[PDB]
DNA sequence: TAATAATAGTTTTTAGTTTATTGGG
DNA sequence: GCTAATAAACTAAAAACTATTATTATG
């Protein structure tokens, strides 16, 4: 939650996402309470600012896809607002959601994918 | 600065809102039409810097970027404009509704998941700093999704997701003869016991036109009051009351209506060549001698102290004359941005001065090259109403002390008394005319009439609304309640031949 | 929320001007 | 109209000297007369001013018939002042060596007034004299002088180097001169002048004798040469069957400079050679010029702008029907707080003069409203083109007259709402007991009110409302410096201006220790400017 | 007027720098229109929008008399703007872009105007003296340095005072961060040194400044600072020919000693320029040094590589200077040039 | 090789004008 | 019976308020 320099919360997201990927080395689940804690921390004072929020969410989904379902609409809601690499960042948040194949076509076309894909950002 | 407010209006395109059990009353469609007209007029007056949209569901046709059937966006999220008002008014009335039904469908099925999707997309289109996301639905039936259990399930799932995403859904009761039937399908689905055969929940205020600028919260200046020279405390200065003035006009062309800019030039006379500020010399002629000076000395002669406050001392509230008023007062609040910990000391000093009933007199410097006046800081204890909402902010009232040369001399007036029975007559007259005054009771009729004319000409009305002036005394009622008392006191004081008018 | 304007969130509900009564 | 004012300054040597660390009474008197004359000139008053000097080395007056009114040199006769007068006061006025009776100077000055009040009229005849009372005087013409003043109605005000009734602050609070150092000549002169003006005026005689330093922060010097405020001839109305003629006055009114800064050339120093124009050219099309009247005002309307001429509004304006003052109702005085007193001036209203019935009615109203703790709601209209406004009328009774005070009141449009946090409920900002006690001690050491001995009355150590605004003083100081020295930098703010600006140093000495307590007990951190 | 205005104006600037003297002659009327538009009382144009001065700073045209008449008006406007901006008495030292713009216009205008022939020459010069901290960028100090370097000849007979203070402030400016500031300070310093050397050469009071300002620093010097002193000694060897000429070659002699330490790596061009100057002032040369200087210069030519382009240019300039110096002595000319080309 | 830091862009007064308009003589 | 300011409305103008964005730092 300490957003003063990027390394602080960046490395915090790094370690916590690694933990959530390798908690009990994916052999047991009772630390889901900690997943709720980190999700709340995301909700607490970060959805009101939503710039470091997307960064930490991106990293943790790079380390743990199944959490991002808690913010699908959220990560969709924030999509058109950004215009720089932030957009880019949110993009790979979608990449981790192979489990998100419920429906994305209507989302992306409503999110107006065609402009960002048409734009030349390799 | 903080976020803005986003409003979404979603009316059902069906048969229910175009019909009523009593056609003498307004159809739900049409009454919603005047409702949106009134709210858009109020928004234009107050906060035209926000986003408003119009969209319908249940229509036979559809039009939306999401391309959902029976979902037709009528207006995108935008600042209100007279074009929107007329675009809505052309469908107003028991003939505008027939037109709407003519070139626009209505009555088909729909999906609340679909409308939630399209409204979420529309809100997502806004890239500005938002704070409020209010969605107003317009239907009088909780059944249409109770018919299909899966439809209700997905609708309430999406509604929960939307309300968790900061979206606020509020319910507009609509006149259902069988009852709006709340608590059956809505309070479990809306973001928040009479079944509401009627519609009026707060539609009375929605239809009520409001004329107020309602400027958002802002800081006039964060001055930094010095105690002696170094123990200095950051404070915030606001004006909870501030004169509302007519916005300035807009110079435009009388043949294209576009605003024409103006450029202003200082130049020669003998030659007429364009000149520079260096060529400009301040002059002042006293008697027969002209003194020449420049601007910089003019503001430096107004520059004595740094922008801030310099305490003069402490004085009981009784030592100030009630008629001693110069300029409308200000409000002072503790500030912890520059000086941290000043809130504790502000609380301590407020408590101590409230106990000691002494106000703090200070030397005030608003900005650079500004005159330091004398300001009295009266304690202002917080007051809560019945619902415990702050009706009096906690802090200080900063009033201004006029100088000796800020007061004018008058011809001397003698003292002439009156009989106590005349005083009793005055008391009886006052009691016959007594009431309780509140600050929210009287407006500026001149401004209200100017407004009404402005919207009337914007709407191209044949006639403007007449402003109701509450500053006009009802002479007939006052005379009815007084009767004898007036001429009784007249005969008591004024001679029968000597009327007040010579 | 009670005592708040549904027209404008964050603002108190507005009531029509009461004029004057007599006691 | 016009005031026949003359100044009689002693050019004696006695006040040419002073205690070290205290400016000469001659010098302080020169400062006071310079500020008086700078106000006179820079206000461009139409009041003739004359200067008579007694105690001069020479003698120059029409009454010098040999051993009569000697050491009296008349410097200036009765005419309007000028910058030449200022420069003569600054330079031509020098400390002399002779002394003379001030009664002789009074007789000479009054004779000059009589010889020069002719040929015109005067709203007032006035004179001030600066003296230290250390010069011997012959108490012989006191009765004749008093009778002549009564028969010709000339007002007087006197000022002294020492206080009338340790630290020394010229033009500021604190003792001006100890009262134990006055010579017996000064004491006898003080008694003589006390009885003279007590007989001349009555009991308020002691109110016109003052000190220089206290007069530097007060309008007592100008208190007898001012102009009354014009009335507002109108009629209050109650219903359709009661109306009383009124004469309102702006008791409190913000002051502004009456001389704007004219712009002239940098070479010829002429406004004529430097005149003005404005240009309305199209924002596009290579700045094509829109004709001056072709522009028409419009107005912002939400997201749109509508063309809208002034003629349209003036024919659809909500007209105000003339000048009227209609009462709208009555409410309790407790229903109003000081934060709702709007407007930039205070109308201390009055009824029509010489209307005893109106006076009786207004007194009855004042009594009824005061006994009931009650106030009135009234509507104001200056004239047809004015903007109607609402205001509050509350009683105000003086020892010699009752009155009603009008202050304009706001509408809902003027109201704003800003939410706050309950500091009294702030758990993170609860003051400690030691901090509270230190704050209380500082307040005791800082208060400018002392409970008067043997009485319940309360005194003020800083009478702000009797001090003028110091923009004009420094303004005129720099103006005269530039006029006399248009080659030199502006003179800084004079020390007496700080003396009136600063509170008494005794309160500061009391607060010395509790201020240290506060700064030690509060961990206040700052930020970069 | 926004960032697009910024970029359009800089585009116009770089256009005049690139395109100039071919057909860009439709600008005098544009110049007058720009003068009028800046003279507009409406000072909405931000400090960033002040690059208009760089706009008005013009060198692409022959500048007919119209711009000549406007020049004095511009100059007094700059004096007023500088007086307004610098004074911290008004608590407004804000000159984020204005002062640099005035620098640019003065640089582009003084190339053909206002030499040392009148009083206001020192007046604007005074505005240069006031040149503490510039927020990690240091735009305007470097600007003043460049402006002085361009027209140091326009400030003569009035820069002689404060000589030690100017010298030390130049030293500190070239001894700071922002290497661009350092090189601008070096350019201004060398221009100042050239001007003062010329003045004291033509001054009959050269002894005064010599004993007051030059010998002190010259002996007190002993990084490029040493090479800066090498320039100083080489240029001040000139005036010593006027007074105590017998010492001149004497310093030249010890200069030889210096390159003895050098013989057994950027100070050599300074050595070459200094010896070129002294030989220009010298008349009789120790012939024992001729093979010595031959060996030194050919070793310098051998040491030409290992160099960045900048001091390659510096060293070639110094080589040209030494050739010009040796050009004064016919037999020395021919034999030295033959030997140097052979060995090289 | 990639992070921070003054920094200009919309509101809002407010000092100096500009309007004729009542008030008289 | 001989003309007379005046506050309102109108400007300019100046400051405070969020809101960003080169810039070294390091390599």
């Amino acid at each position: 939650s300490f957003v003063r320099y990027k390394e602080v919360y960046a490395a915090a997201a790094e370690v916590l996402g690694l933990i959530l990927r390798y908690v009990m080395e994916r052999k047991n689940i009772l630390e889901e309470s900690l997943c709720e804690l980190v999700a709340k921390q995301l909700k607490q004072h970060q959805n009101t600012m939503e710039d470091k929020f997307i960064v930490c969410l991106n990293k943790v989904t790079k380390s743990f896809p199944p959490l991002a379902d808690r913010f699908m609409n959220a990560v969709f809601f924030l999509l058109p607002k950004f215009h720089g690499v932030l957009k880019t960042l949110c993009l790979e948040v979608v990449l981790c959601r192979v489990e998100g194949m419920t429906e994305l076509y209507f989302q992306l076309k409503s999110k107006d994918f065609v402009q960002v894909m048409r734009h030349r950002d390799d | 600065y903080s976020g803005r407010d986003s409003l979404i209006f979603l009316v059902d395109a069906s048969k229910a809102m175009f019909e009523s059990q009593s056609e003498d009353e307004l159809t739900p469609f049409d009454m919603s039409i005047q409702c949106i007209q009134s709210v858009y007029i109020s928004k234009i007056i107050s906060s035209d810097r926000d986003l408003l949209a119009v969209v319908f569901y249940g229509t036979e046709k559809d039009k939306n970027s999401v391309n959902f059937k029976n979902i037709y966006v009528l207006q995108e999220l935008d600042n209100p404009g007279a074009k929107r008002i007329l675009e809505l008014d052309q469908f107003k009335g028991q003939q505008g509704q027939k037109r709407f039904q003519d070139m626009m469908g209505h009555g088909s099925d729909y999906s609340l998941s679909e409308v939630l999707w399209v409204c979420a997309n529309l809100f997502s289109d806004v890239q500005f700093k938002m704070s409020h996301k209010r969605i107003m639905l317009f239907t009088n039936e909780d059944n249409p999704h109770g018919n299909d259990s899966a439809k209700a399930s997905r609708a309430r799932t999406k509604a929960g997701d939307l309300r968790d995403t900061g979206i606020f859904l509020d319910l507009m009761h609509l006149k259902k003869p069988g009852g709006f039937d709340i608590s059956l399908f809505y309070r479990d689905i809306i973001s928040i016991l009479r079944v509401h055969f009627e519609e009026s929940s707060k539609l009375e205020d929605l239809l009520r036109k409001v004329r107020a600028k309602e400027t958002r919260k802002r800081a006039l200046s964060r001055l930094k009051l010095k105690l002696n020279k170094d123990i200095v405390i950051s404070v915030g200065i606001y004006n909870l009351v501030q004169k509302a003035l007519k916005p300035p006009p807009i110079k435009l062309y009388r043949e294209t209506n576009e605003p024409v800019k103006t450029k202003t030039r200082t130049f020669n006379t003998s030659t007429g060549g364009l000149l520079l500020p260096s060529d400009t010399k301040r002059s002042q002629i006293y008697g027969s001698r002209q003194i020449i000076l420049e601007k910089e000395e003019t503001e430096e002669l107004k520059r004595f102290d740094d922008p801030g406050l310099m305490l003069m001392g402490f004085k009981p509230l009784v030592l100030l004359k009630k008629h001693h008023y110069l300029r409308p007062s200000l409000f002072v609040y503790p500030e912890e941005s520059l000086v941290i910990g000043s809130s504790t000391l502000f609380s301590a000093l407020l408590i101590k001065c409230l106990e000691k009933e002494v106000a703090a007199l200070c030397r005030y410097t608003p900005r650079r090259n500004i005159p330091p006046y004398f300001v009295a800081l009266v304690p202002q204890e917080e007051e809560l109403d019945d619902q415990k909402i702050q009706v009096t902010p906690p802090g200080f009232q900063l009033v201004f002390l006029p100088f000796a040369d800020d007061k004018r001399k008058m011809p001397f007036t003698e003292k002439i008394m009156a009989t106590p029975e005349q005083v009793g007559k005055m008391k009886a007259i006052v009691e016959k005319l007594r009431f309780t005054y509140r600050s929210d009771s009287f407006e500026n009729p001149v401004l209200q009439q100017h407004f009404r004319n402005l919207e009337a000409l914007a709407l191209d009305l044949m006639e403007p609304e007449q402003a109701v002036d509450l500053t006009l005394p009802k002479v007939e009622a006052m005379n009815k309640r007084l009767g004898s008392l007036v001429d009784e006191f007249k005969e008591l004081v004024y001679p029968p031949d000597y009327n007040p008018e010579g | 929320c009670p005592g708040e304007s549904l027209i404008n969130p964050g603002f108190k509900s507005k009531k029509p001007a009461g004029g004057v009564d007599f006691d | 109209n016009k005031a026949a004012v003359v100044l009689c300054m002693d050019v004696g040597f006695t006040m040419s000297n002073s205690i070290p660390g205290i400016e000469s009474p001659f010098e302080q008197a020169k400062k006071v007369i310079t500020m008086f004359v700078q106000r006179q000139v820079f206000a461009e008053n139409k009041d003739e001013i004359a200067l008579v000097l007694f105690g001069t080395d020479g003698t120059d007056n029409p009454l010098s018939g040999g051993d009569q009114y000697q050491n009296i040199t008349v410097h200036r006769h009765l005419m309007l002042p000028d910058f030449d007068l200022l420069e003569d006061i600054e330079s031509k006025i020098q400390p002399g060596s002779q002394q003379a009776d001030f009664l002789d100077a009074l007789i000479v000055s009054m004779d000059v007034i009589q010889h020069e009040t002719i040929g015109k009229k005067f709203e007032k005849r006035h004179i001030e004299i600066f003296t230290d009372l250390s010069s011997r005087f012959s108490k012989s013409q006191l009765d004749i002088i008093i009778h002549s003043l009564k028969k010709c109605d000339i007002s007087l005000q006197f000022f002294l180097p020492f206080s009338l009734g340790g630290p020394f602050r010229l033009g500021g609070h604190g003792p001006s001169f100890p009262l134990k150092g006055i010579t017996e000549q000064q004491k006898e002169g003080l008694e003589i002048v006390k009885m003279v003006m007590i007989s001349l005026e009555g009991e308020d005689g002691l109110d016109e004798i003052y000190s220089f330093s206290e007069s530097l922060r007060k309008l007592c010097v100008f208190k007898k040469i001012e102009r009354h405020s014009i009335h507002w001839p109108c009629r209050l109305t109650i219903g359709s069957n009661l109306s009383i003629r009124i004469a309102a006055y702006k008791s409190i009114l913000q002051e502004r400079v009456k001389k704007t800064w004219t712009v002239v050339d940098a070479k010829t120093l002429k406004k004529e050679d430097i005149q003005k124009e404005t240009v309305y050219c199209l924002n596009d099309d290579d700045e094509t010029e829109v004709l001056k009247e072709d522009i028409i005002q419009g107005f912002r309307y939400g997201s749109d702008i509508v063309p809208f001429s002034k003629v349209d509004e003036e024919q659809m304006k909500y007209k105000s029907e003339g000048k009227c003052f209609s009462v709208l109702g009555f409410c309790k005085s407790s229903q109003v707080q000081r934060r709702f007193f709007m407007g930039n001036q205070v109308l201390k209203v009055f009824a029509a003069r010489d209307d005893e019935a109106a006076a009786v009615a207004l007194s009855s109203l004042i009594h009824a409203l005061d006994d009931l703790d009650m106030v009135a709601i009234v509507r104001y209209a200056y004239d047809k083109r004015a903007n109607p406004q609402v205001g509050v009328a509350f009683p105000h009774i003086k020892h010699n007259y009752e009155c009603l005070v009008y202050v304009q009141l706001p509408f809902m449009e003027d109201l704003r709402q800003y939410m706050f946090s309950s500091l009294k409920n702030s758990k993170k900002y609860a003051p400690t007991e030691a901090q509270l006690n230190a704050v209380d001690a500082l307040i005791d050491s800082m208060s400018l009110a002392k409970k008067d001995e043997k009485t319940d009355t309360l005194e003020d150590l800083f009478p702000t409302t009797k001090i003028p605004n110091p923009r004009f003083q420094r303004l005129f100081q720099c103006l005269l410096h530039r006029a006399l020295h248009p080659r030199e930098p502006l003179p800084p703010i004079q020390q007496h201006i700080w003396n009136m600006l600063n509170p008494p140093a005794e309160v500061t000495t009391k607060s010395q220790i509790p201020l240290s307590k506060i700064k030690t007990l509060f961990p206040l951190i700052e930020a970069k400017k | 007027c926004k960032i697009p205005a910024l970029d359009l104006l800089i585009k116009l600037l770089q256009t005049f720098r690139s395109s100039r003297l071919m057909d860009e002659f439709k600008i005098g009327e544009l110049f007058s229109k720009f003068y009028g538009e800046l003279a507009l009382k409406k000072k909405i144009p931000d400090t960033v929008l002040e690059k208009v001065y760089e706009l008005l700073g013009l060198l692409g045209e022959v500048h007919p008399s119209e711009m000549i008449n406007n020049a004095e008006n511009l100059f007094r406007a700059f004096l007023g703007e500088l007086k307004t901006q610098m004074t911290s008495a008004v608590r407004e030292p804000k000159l984020p872009v204005l002062a640099g713009c005035l620098k640019g216009l003065s640089s582009l205008l003084c190339n053909f105007t206002k030499s040392m022939e009148e009083d206001p020459q020192t007046s604007r010069e005074i505005f240069n003296f006031v040149l503490q901290i510039d927020l990690k960028r240091y735009a305007v100090p470097s600007a003043g340095l460049r402006l002085f370097a361009l027209h140091a000849s326009q400030f003569s007979t009035c820069l002689l005072d404060n000589y030690v203070s100017l010298f030390e402030v130049l030293l500190k400016w070239c001894a700071h961060t922002n290497v661009e500031l350092k090189k601008a300070a070096l350019s201004a310093l060398e221009s100042f040194l050239k001007q003062v050397s010329n003045m004291v050469a033509k001054n009959a009071e050269m002894h005064k400044n010599k004993l007051q300002y030059f010998m002190e620093q010259f002996y007190g010097i002993i990084n490029k600072e040493l090479s800066i002193a090498i320039r100083g000694y080489g240029l001040f060897a000139g005036p010593c020919k006027v007074i105590n000429a017998k010492d001149v070659d004497f310093m030249y002699v010890e200069l030889i000693q210096r390159c003895k330490q050098m013989f057994l790596v950027y100070q050599m061009p300074s050595f070459l320029q200094s010896v070129a100057s002294v030989l220009l002032y010298l008349d009789t040369v120790p012939e024992v040094y001729t093979p010595v200087l031959e060996h030194l210069v050919v070793m310098q030519i051998d040491s030409f590589p290992q160099y960045s382009p900048k001091m390659q240019l510096v060293c070639c300039r110094a080589i040209v200077k030494v050739f010009l110096a040796l050009a004064a002595k016919g037999p020395v000319l021919r034999n030295c040039i033959s030997t140097v080309v052979h060995q090289g």
